[PDB]
């Protein structure tokens, strides 16, 4: 396969990037949600798309495995974005990464405890705040870990803050702002900007 | 016996390829007028990273000379040690240097990345001219062709003069630098759109990352301060003329980034990255440096054109062991000029110790049929 | 600046004769059956030291691996990566092996030696005969004659079996051993003679000294025990075999000495060593070794060979620079094929970026006459 | 709360272990798909299977059921293997493209199971390199992201489905009782009655 | 900004109890006869690992040195070190070793362990008697006493000597040894069950695992083949004897646990662990170690683990008026310096302000000039 | 059991006396309103070496955090710590910290120099007023006179603001800087003056290294330029008052030197360096320091005054052996009780485990007679 290769997170990132493609040309040929398939063609015949774990775009994209992806900006903080280029972006699957404790439940005075996915972003926001904290990686939902007092707080992707205030928990910190992000294979961008380019103009149109 | 990760023994057929390229490149740079030089794996710091960034002094092994107490270092690079002879031997006029030789990296370059690359390279100095650049890039791709590969080199052209000359320009501080490096080295265009409306000349270094591929145009796209400094007009002529050179001599895909600073810091000017397939190490990296001399080359891992060349097929020969031990002294004699000229067309063959004795990858027997000795597919 | 002590350039036709030297001896060895394998030059100290000596633990310079904390080295050896390399590709049958590499040694061998040697090498594993010991004189003679060098290489045969089977049989302490050895080293016959007549079966052990270089005769100068010892009787028969192998088939002038404990401690039986001329260090080192697996090879350092080869002169070109620059497209094509012709045929010829763009010992000049390209001595 | 807090994998785990449970006089009150249950000593914690021994190892939890799949990645140095309840019985294995040839360069590994991959090429005495996947690694060869994946195998049948075979059998799996260190020697009183009636449930 | 896991700062009080600990700790072990030896941080890797486990060589950070180009090596554990040193200066007679230093780990030992512990111990040479073992509880339980602590140390004995002579006379190959030591670690009991009923003696493993604790009737348990084993007799008698004496003298809850093959792996016959309340991590370990022969046994601590277990009285910080000093004569400025002086030698932190805003962290006092007089106050 | 060159065992009373040396000195501190801080040996480069000259970064040890793969040091100096930690904790009001703890060196500093000092030392943080560097020397000089040497500390006072000025003043190239420390380094006045007469200012420079001991005649001996600067004439005045100050105070001989630079060079004004007796290393180096945050201090090898110090002779007391095993339960508790008691006391009893049991340098036996237990000298 000759052409681009574009790595999609399934879910709500999925849902609001087929319009984005749809005005660049690239419409997928069924529905993902009831397909037995990874693999996806498109009515552009240059691209086709990979439909993975959100956590997994990054990899793909960074090991050219694809050309480029659409990821939140809190998996490429995560990951560490240093061998894919963030081009756009897209102002989609808006949210925040937030430190959030049991509703009004004080810090204690001991060694905080986080318990979080996004466990390089909770060490450096907690060394940028001078705190030295003992963190605690979770694979699945965090909302459980303060309430069977795992860690004292988690850091957790918050956009209404309805499932924190619905297990008990509340948002405390604001660390930064999450958007899902265009991110290209270094060597894609180099080697693929004639197939590359009109795609890109199509989703900076889109967003302006 | 496992060995350390970027590591890897190059064995057997590999070994061969290995040697053969070696020896094919080296002999072809010789001939285009470049002299071979084979400087030591070991030098005292002072010589090995005299004028060096913290790239390349983090990259090399330190060891300790017991006969001085001295330091000394494993090169990481031959460029710098090519600089050292230059500068006894080369005198004022133009100079052309080749070399092949093992470099050890304290840590891999890109994922999954060798320590160990047997670096091979050429150096023009004392050329001013993009004409000595040319000359490389004709000597380069006169080599890539000879290998007759399958797969395709894509070059990518930049030049370190631009943002240098925006940076002194702006006058930024040696942090500023550092983050806007940073960000140029993921191309985060959004976190530097951000961090660029707050610093002097702040559209320009903004302008680089996002328009910098498209080189016809990129001048008209640069502050007026900017379009009127001489070394930023030459550097983006420099990039149209090479860029020219490379698709008209060599139908050669170029790319343009005028952001790339992720080869060795002692570039002074244009610098070219040359890519196997879509492989994210380049295979090949070149550029201007000044270590009062000028001086361009390029060098590149032969390793990393093993799995993109192939060799004939190998002739791998065993004499049967029981026919041979029947000969007279006389027959034997005339066998071994047979086996004597066989080796001499390149034959592989082994002289049996035992009925058992078996060569690896046995292609052909040397077997004695109606007192004559003939070659015969297994 | 200045280079470390036993650290050297090899440049220009040195380093041109090197790099054939180092191709035309790896082409000759993968010829004669050998498979050539290029380990690389750091591994950690379990395998690289594994069952080592502590000279060649000395030898071996030590960094630190920053990806695991584990403690690595640069080789000072090869052979040692070539029995790791056989325990896990080679098999219970016989193996070939052949190297070309360098090493890297912590202090220098002998009065101003290299600590920078290229080592290139042979090992047979899995036979016991004294054929595969003869098989490696085969090749590394095919090899030295090849070099047709004006020097001439004197081989000196030692066996370490037979002074191990004498201090077995005659029960001598661990001290006793040492003093025999210290005495052996320094020829000292007279403190020989008087420690001799106090050691049990002592008269055997001042005979090896005395009486070792007339191997035609040792054994029936032995005491019975000794003359009857199986280990003892191979050894002298296995010198015998390969010193009128090596006179007869290769007119090789051999010395014995059988009081020679001189190279890696890691040597079993049977130990070669050619010296080149009158030198103190050896050219060639080599004899058998253990894997239990039978081991014997040979390295030697290219380097030493570079005094006593010659090449032909080169062929050193240049292009007129006014001429080429009046030519028109086709008229320059025309050229650069007869260019590429000369190449092929190993001239060296440089394409000038200026008229004062002047070749190192330029010996020939390609220049327009009459609508046609020639060479023109200066 | 001051009784057993018990942490089970959603999934096949869940299923296979709700027999065990109510013969140990556990039943959930509700479906899943912090619980309390008919003994009002224990509650139990529903997480993601690679969870299970994070929490437990803290203390968050005072036992529970993972897979040895899950126990050999994560390292179970700092809790105890009490049982091998011999439930969710599958195999970690080596998978590649259907009848596609081994690459002459050190072999590339996609896989969740990071530890596990490098522990058993390790054990064949190879070196590989490892690249660490989340999601589905069925999808990881045909994209050439990895030569070989290290999965967990049952059928085979997801395997077949997408142009892959099993190359190499690494080790059984079986899902495990882990209970905390400070859990077993402080509350072995709540413990001994449910781990005899695992014990015994197992025949 | 931010530190390596296992990696801490001690500030402030935290700092001054760890130094009055250090020095309380060394002073009494140095009067119980044990003579202060202060080893280097940093030796060659052929004297600092001379003897290790794998364990304890894969825990020390390995470095260059300059001059020689030899490796060397960050300590992870003093007691090798005491090794050279009784070796060079201790004779063929009994040698009482104290130390306190600080060791590095390459890796932490427990979830979120420290890499730098505050390793404090002593060690008895050339003595075979349990005797030796009996004064080395005595003067662990005098230290451990002195603090006044709140928490209670949990003391777990186990025997290598045990499963060492069953393994030997059962004749166990190298790798069933590791699939029973793993059972153990573990306490599967069942599955070890299932192991013990296959293998020679089985029945005398699984009476280590489940019958283990009872020591006062574990030999009565085992088989004739093991109850005549010299080795495992007199082992099974060690323990009880400081069971006993550490119950009647110590007022110490002991625990018995003969699969505990833990520590560091040079450990040659009795073990003991100090645990401080339901810590996992022991603060004290302790065993022999006769092999370099020569006899040895000895126990080492982390100071840092004492600290969230041990108080100190309140400190008295005292800040001197600047306004009230600066308008002292000469004369008056000397007498209050000998009643700085006297408050100094009493304990009591006394800043001389530089400036009207000079404020001590964690101020109790003042000392203020009322009716020409010099007096503390209280805040 | 051979140890490092520079890294020695302290033992036995040695290290009975570091330890209460250790002790005395830091209760002296902490009393004297000096906050005590303990932070680790090691830490991550970026924290450890952040902003530090080549000679820290060079006398630092690497290793590799195994967690993150990030480079890590052993710490060679506790003051970089004190700052990280004050930067946290201390404010903008002024702050006071003492500290003492190992440090180690890759290399050692002068002849015969330890690379394992007992690093003891006060820091003041948020005070410009040379009043803070008056209270160090006089705590200083409190914690020297309690120890009651006969030894006598030396003090050599210098000022980097000095040279820095005239460096700024005269725009002195980075290599010209580097040739004039060289040469202030060894007092060479006679290659100095050379040098000297060829730089701006350089008749300034020579005045330093000729005339920089007479501070009370310095100023009125540099040229108008450097006369007319603040800096200069405060940095001559802070060197006049602390002289003053020592002589006055202290009754200490006093020597200028303003061409002292070979502390660390994080220095940023005044730098004391305390020599005791005629010993080549100082005992103790100070000096300012800055982070936006004032800071003085200075640090000392506890190591270096065991030679200089003495205790009282140590009570050795060794319990009768046969006598206490010939005592029932009661009697053993009440001998208990007594052993106790003295042990409080600060006397060293030994419990005996034999007949034969001695404690090395035995003084006194406790001794029953009549029923009654009672110390003997030996
Ligand atoms: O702030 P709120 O409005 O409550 O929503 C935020 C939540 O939405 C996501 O759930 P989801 O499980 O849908 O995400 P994923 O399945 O894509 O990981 C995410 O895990 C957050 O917890
Ligand atoms: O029957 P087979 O074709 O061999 O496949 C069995 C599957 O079971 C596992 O996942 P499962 O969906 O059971 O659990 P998970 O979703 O929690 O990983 C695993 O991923 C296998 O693909
Ligand atoms: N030695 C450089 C390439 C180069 C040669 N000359 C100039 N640049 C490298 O390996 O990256
Ligand atoms: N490697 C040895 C020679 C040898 C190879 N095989 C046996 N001996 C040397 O350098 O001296
Ligand atoms: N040094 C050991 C304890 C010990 C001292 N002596 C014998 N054992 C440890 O750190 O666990
Ligand atoms: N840490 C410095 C002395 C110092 C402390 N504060 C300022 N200077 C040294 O050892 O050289």
């Amino acid at each position: 396969f000759l052409g681009l290769t574009l790595a999609l997170s399934k879910g709500r990132i999925l849902e609001e990037t087929m319009p984005l493609l749809r005005a660049a040309g690239v419409e997928l040929l069924e529905d993902p949600e009831a397909s037995r398939k990874l693999i996806f063609p498109t009515s552009n015949p240059n691209v086709r798309v990979l439909i993975l774990r959100a956590s997994d775009v990054p990899t793909y994209v960074e090991h050219g495995a694809a050309d480029f992806g659409v990821a939140g900006k809190d998996v490429l903080l995560e990951h560490g974005a240093n061998h894919v280029y963030e081009l756009l972006d897209l102002k989609i699957a808006q949210c925040k990464l937030m430190t959030a404790g049991v509703k009004d439940a004080p810090l204690p005075n001991r060694r905080l405890r986080i318990a979080t996915k996004y466990v390089n972003v909770a060490r450096a926001y907690f060394a940028s705040q001078g705190q030295q904290v003992d963190v605690i990686k979770l694979y699945g939902s965090m909302e459980l870990a303060p309430l069977v007092g795992l860690g004292d707080l988690i850091v957790d992707v918050v956009d209404t803050g309805n499932t924190l205030r619905a297990n008990g928990l509340e948002a405390r910190d604001h660390i930064c702002d999450v958007s899902s992000r265009l991110i290209v294979n270094q060597v894609s961008y180099k080697r693929k900007f004639a197939l590359l380019e009109p795609i890109l103009d199509s989703f900076k149109n889109s967003i302006n | 016996g496992m060995l350390p990760d970027g590591v890897a023994d190059v064995l057997f057929e590999d070994a061969h390829k290995q040697e053969v390229l070696r020896h094919q490149l080296t002999q072809q740079l010789i001939t285009h007028g470049y002299q071979l030089v084979s400087p030591p794996m070991i030098e005292f710091t002072e010589s090995l990273l005299s004028g060096a960034s913290e790239d390349l002094k983090r990259q090399t092994f330190k060891i300790i000379d017991q006969l001085t107490g001295r330091l000394m270092g494993i090169r990481a690079d031959i460029t710098p040690q090519i600089l050292r002879i230059d500068a006894h031997h080369g005198g004022d006029g133009i100079a052309r240097y080749c070399y092949a030789g093992d470099v050890i990296h304290t840590l891999p370059s890109g994922l999954f990345g060798s320590r160990t690359p047997l670096q091979l390279g050429a150096e023009i100095f004392g050329c001013e001219s993009i004409a000595a650049d040319i000359e490389l890039i004709d000597v380069l791709f006169s080599m890539i062709n000879s290998l007759d590969m399958s797969a395709v080199l894509h070059v990518d052209l930049g030049h370190v003069t631009i943002f240098k000359r925006l940076a002194e320009l702006a006058a930024l501080s040696a942090s500023d630098t550092e983050q806007l490096m940073q960000l140029y080295a993921n191309k985060n265009l959004p976190e530097l759109k951000q961090v660029c409306q707050v610093l002097p000349m702040g559209s320009d270094f903004y302008t680089l990352a996002r328009f910098g591929h498209d080189i016809a145009n990129l001048l008209g796209r640069l502050s007026e301060n900017a379009q009127q400094d001489t070394k930023i007009v030459t550097a983006i002529d420099e990039l149209q003329r090479l860029k020219a050179h490379l698709q008209v001599q060599w139908q050669c895909a170029v790319s343009i980034d005028v952001t790339e600073l992720s080869g060795y810091h002692y570039h002074t000017g244009i610098v070219f990255n040359g890519y196997i397939n879509s492989e994210t190490q380049p295979l090949v990296r070149g550029g201007r440096f000044d270590g009062p001399r000028q001086a361009t080359g390029f060098s590149m891992d032969v390793s990393r054109l093993l799995a993109h060349t192939q060799l004939d097929a190998p002739f791998i020969v065993l004499i049967d062991y029981d026919a041979f031990n029947n000969l007279d002294s006389a027959q034997r004699q005339l066998l071994l000029q047979q086996v004597a000229s066989l080796r001499q067309q390149g034959y592989r063959v082994t002289m049996p110790l035992t009925a058992e004795d078996m060569p690896v990858g046995l292609t052909h027997r040397l077997s004695l049929a109606d007192n004559q000795w003939r070659l015969h597919a297994v």
